[PDB]
Formats: C-alpha cells, structure tokens, sequence
C-alpha cells in the first residue's frame, strides 16, 4: 500500500528506502 | 530532499535512488 499513501501525502526517503528489496 | 511526493511514474523514481539496480516494491493497495 505505498500507492495508498505515499501519493496521498509527502513521505520521506529514510523511510522510503524501507520499501526496497 | 525537503519534501517528496510519490505516486505512480514519480513513486518508482522516489523508490529508484533508495532502491537503484536493487529493484523495488511499488505494489497496488487496493
């Protein structure tokens, strides 16, 4: 669900990078 | 970096720098 909420509002790439593989 | 907005084409760039020739998530919510 990053679709869901990372383009809902602004996120931030310290966490953004917990969505690599 | 003092604000990012992500969603669609930009998630995946976003994604990109974090991730790089790792490969990344980016999945559907709904």
């Amino acid at each position: 669900g990053i679709t869901e909420q990372c383009c809902t509002s602004i996120c931030s790439l310290y966490q953004l990078e917990n969505y690599c593989n | 970096f003092v604000n990012q907005h992500l969603c669609g084409s930009d998630l995946v760039e976003a994604l990109y720098l974090v991730c790089g020739e790792r490969g990344f998530f980016y999945t559907k919510p709904t």
